[PDB]
């Protein structure tokens, strides 16, 4: 019923900041999206989550790579009023060769469980 | 960061119950839910404000506890495989842990 809708390949400049779409879709009616996490397949166990966001909590960077100062959630708000977690769309601000690889986005909810999207990220060289 | 702790690689006899366990433990991260699933196949969710729920696949042979976890009722041989714990927690992120059972 439930599906994520994500870009198969994302490129991107060095040092240029680039989104990573991710949609939930279609909208449900009471189908409650209780987290959305971004993750790395290919990166170790202490940087496999590099972004979460909760409804009520907001946004979180667990992984220290790229970080918070890099990661940004471009449409994701949280209750203050009900939150919107349905477009996790999340923005690379100053693009290195490290943040080239899969990034998987995952959507934990009640009552259809988890569903998930995988991007790879293409960092274009310059000279 | 964290580690799950599980119950390990269970053994049971055909007919009986068994309990299926996981903790999370070194974070205090805030568990906002918990999923029982298997490769491609969800048993039930555990939401810290919804409650439980049960898939119709498995409502009549699971019952739901002790705590986050999971209770297999009138085991078959069918039962055999890996079982899953997948812990969607803030900020940490999403932890797993992984039980075999052998009927």
């Amino acid at each position: 019923d439930v599906r994520v809708q994500v870009l198969p390949e994302v490129r991107g400049q060095l040092g240029g900041t680039v989104e990573l779409p991710c949609h939930l879709l279609p909208p449900v009616p009471g189908l409650y999206i209780s987290l959305v996490t971004w993750q790395r397949p290919d990166a170790p166990a202490n940087h496999q989550n590099v972004a979460a966001f909760h409804p009520k909590m907001g946004p979180s960077f667990p992984s220290p790579k790229p970080g918070s100062e890099r990661l940004s959630f471009v449409s994701a708000k949280q209750s203050t009023t009900e939150a919107e977690l349905q477009d996790a769309t999340l923005a690379l601000h100053g693009l290195t060769v490290e943040d080239e690889g899969n990034y998987t986005c995952e959507f934990a909810t009640f009552p259809k469980g988890s569903v998930r999207g995988m991007t790879w990220l293409r960092v274009l060289v310059p000279r | 960061t964290g580690t799950i702790e599980t119950t390990g690689n269970i053994s049971a006899e055909k007919g009986g119950s068994i309990i299926l366990q996981c903790h999370l433990s070194s974070t205090t991260a805030q568990v906002t839910q918990v999923n029982w699933e298997q490769q491609d196949q969800l048993l039930a969710i555990s939401n810290a404000d919804l409650g439980w729920h049960i898939s119709p696949s498995f409502k009549d042979r699971v019952a739901p506890g002790p705590g986050l976890g999971l209770t297999l009722q009138s085991l078959t041989v069918n039962d055999t495989g890996e079982y899953f714990c997948i812990y969607h927690t803030y900020p940490d992120g999403t932890y797993t842990g992984r039980i075999f059972l052998e009927v």
